[PDB]
């Protein structure tokens, strides 16, 4: 039988998209001749501090300036030491500023010079307030040390934390929901009463979009099981996991079926770089067309049929698909809206308030229906009759820094503010309590 | 029709039960004759029922 | 013909920008750049990760189709007798890989 690659087109082939360097080194001083013009009390720079994209500017803006990693590399042969975009990833002594897995930084040899190429790419020759985001329940020597460096290091008028998705939920114009934001680090779910958000009550799922590339990297390390001939980087299946996943509706059914022969050409995925009809493997592995023959351009392809929807399905059901011992995204929002709201006394409705928006925020989440899996979960959880409306932003990886940057010079804001004076008596691991912010201590 | 969420006696008599669907949980209560014929079928913590409501 | 790229290398610096702000008076401190197992002994928050009770449907490890049953020798999840072949016939040292990449 010849028939069943006879009649088959030939293949549609997306390349590497390596997250290599880009050519561009400005040195943009034209935001300081704007910030001196604006009366004070309304200038402030505002940093997001993002494990997988520090972002930094001014607040009467609307993009930010920079957006860089963490990375940076010093070497010597003169001794290079630059950082940030500017790695091209050709020597490579890359060590990052956040602990791999945890948005906690606790490398701040290399935060030191990422805050060190923000000041000197935005302009600094010479005193500005300073908003900085930071992570849900974040550990107090992290935040003593990173004050440490922001007053004792360069010298600031005052700096003030907050959290980045409670920033995108002020800047989105919500006032009472359930902000669930799937990060680069790990997956929050935040309630907020009245523009205050319930931190007693929060609950992180330990998976991301870092967890999201080293588990695909695993599997296509054991898939390609007797040695493929190609660099398999990290950042490479991040960038295939970005364009090449999304959550499954119904996912039993569409699993077991999936490596049916019949229509495998338009679920597989393949990617290039630089009898056996009987068998499943070869249809798992290598597709429908007949085997490789050890050519130039065939050995060196990675094809993926079940990875598209394996790996962004450990949201929904942990304990199974990687094994990490926690729960999944709709059952921790069902204990949280039907076990926990209902049982804290001091608020009115917990189903007829909660659920009138919850949105999603984070980065990790722009894959193809992903808010409908939520809804589908939260309408199997909650009572017949509840209003629910699950939307997400507008911006979502740039709203939390948006948010910061409409809140960083109002009265609030402006009766949160740690000065110098304070930071000197008050000691370091001192809390202005916001209603963003951690609780205080 | 649905899964039983939970089978929770009330009084000590009335009993309550989730019915939960894909399209949302209820509550129901039921009483203490209709629950003497639930209770002689096998039916524990998450089986499927269907439950007449008038006879 | 390297003279673009090492003008590029060179540019592209630190230490070539004076720092006009940064205060020689500060002094680093070696006891940093710790771990959380650190951080956590210090002060012996950050405790709100909950885990499940739930009966969870097992799938395959080797390929992701579901698998209903196991074995004794490997303990592995597998879906039919192809998959079983080639775990019951697979060079050493990855049987446990599997296992890892699973938890
Ligand atoms: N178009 C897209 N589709 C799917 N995923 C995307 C897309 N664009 C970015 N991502 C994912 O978003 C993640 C980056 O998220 P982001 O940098 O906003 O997190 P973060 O704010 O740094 O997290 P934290 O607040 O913990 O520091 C990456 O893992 C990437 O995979």
């Amino acid at each position: 039988r010849d028939e069943p690659w006879k009649r088959l087109p030939p293949p549609t082939v997306y390349p590497v998209k390596e997250a290599r360097f880009e050519k561009y080194i400005p040195p943009q001083l034209d935001g300081r001749e704007r910030a001196l013009a604006q009366p004070p009390g309304q200038v402030a720079i505002v940093i997001d501090n993002g494990s997988h994209s520090v972002r930094a500017g001014w607040n009467f803006e609307d993009k930010p300036r920079l957006a860089i990693p963490p990375i940076m590399s010093k070497y010597r042969d003169k001794t290079f030491s630059f950082a940030g975009s500017d790695c091209y990833a050709a020597r490579s002594h890359i060590r990052n500023a956040f602990e791999a897995g945890t948005g906690i930084v606790s490398n701040w040899d290399v935060m030191e010079h990422v805050l060190d190429y923000v000041f000197v790419k935005l302009g600094m020759n010479e005193d500005m307030p300073i908003v900085m985001t930071e992570a849900v329940a974040n550990l107090p020597y992290s935040r003593k040390s990173m004050s440490e460096i922001i007053f004792e290091c360069y010298g600031a008028p005052s700096l003030v934390y907050g959290i980045d998705s409670l920033f995108s939920f002020r800047h989105n114009q919500g006032q009472t929901g359930l902000v669930v934001s799937s990060s680069y680090s790990a997956t929050h779910v935040i309630p907020v009463y009245n523009r205050k958000a319930l931190l007693s009550q929060a609950i992180r799922l330990n998976w991301g979009g870092w967890h999201m590339a080293e588990y695909m990297l695993k599997l296509l390390k054991l898939k390609y099981y007797t040695g493929f001939p190609g660099k398999l980087n990290s950042s490479q299946t991040e960038h295939m996991v970005r364009d090449f996943c999304y959550v499954s509706l119904d996912y039993d059914r569409e699993l077991a079926g999936y490596l049916d022969w019949t229509g495998l050409e338009d679920r597989e995925r393949i990617v290039q770089y630089p009898d056996w009809s009987k068998s499943l493997l070869h249809a798992f592995r290598y597709g429908p067309r007949p085997f490789d023959p050890s050519s130039q351009a065939e050995t060196h392809r990675v094809h993926l049929n079940v990875e598209r929807i394996r790996v962004p399905e450990v949201l929904f059901q942990p304990a199974a698909i990687a094994g990490v011992d926690q729960a999944g995204l709709v059952e921790i929002a069902g204990d949280i809206l039907c076990q926990r709201l209902p049982s804290l006394p001091g608020i009115q409705d917990a189903p007829d308030a909660f659920l009138r928006d919850v949105f999603l925020t984070g980065g990790n989440t722009l894959f193809q229906n992903f808010d409908e899996r939520l809804r589908q979960g939260l309408m199997a959880l909650l009572p017949v009759g509840a209003p629910l409306r699950v939307r997400r932003a507008q911006d979502a990886i740039l709203d939390a820094w948006r948010g910061a940057a409409g809140w960083a010079c109002t009265e609030e804001a402006k009766a949160a503010w740690i000065t110098r004076e304070e930071y000197l008596e008050k000691g370091g691991e001192y809390i202005k309590e916001h209603d963003l912010g951690n609780a205080f201590a | 029709e649905g899964e039983v969420t939970e089978m929770t006696p009330e009084e000590a008599s009335t009993l309550l039960i989730g019915l939960k669907s894909a399209r949302g949980q209820k509550k129901l209560r039921l009483d203490p004759s209709i629950y003497e014929a639930i209770q002689k079928e096998r039916v524990q913590v998450g089986d499927v029922i269907y439950i007449e409501t008038n006879t | 013909a390297q003279a673009a790229h090492q003008a590029l290398v060179e540019q592209l610096d630190l230490h070539s920008i004076h720092k006009t702000f940064r205060n020689p008076n500060w002094r680093p401190n070696q006891r940093r750049n710790k771990t959380i197992k650190a951080i956590l002994g210090e002060s012996q928050t950050n405790i709100e990760s909950a885990p499940s009770l739930a009966p969870m449907k097992h799938y395959c490890d080797v390929t992701g189709l579901p698998a209903p049953y196991l074995d004794p020798k490997t303990r592995l999840r597998y879906h039919n007798k192809e998959i079983f072949a080639m775990i019951r016939n697979l060079p050493q040292g990855m049987g446990e890989q599997f296992l890892e990449a699973r938890g």
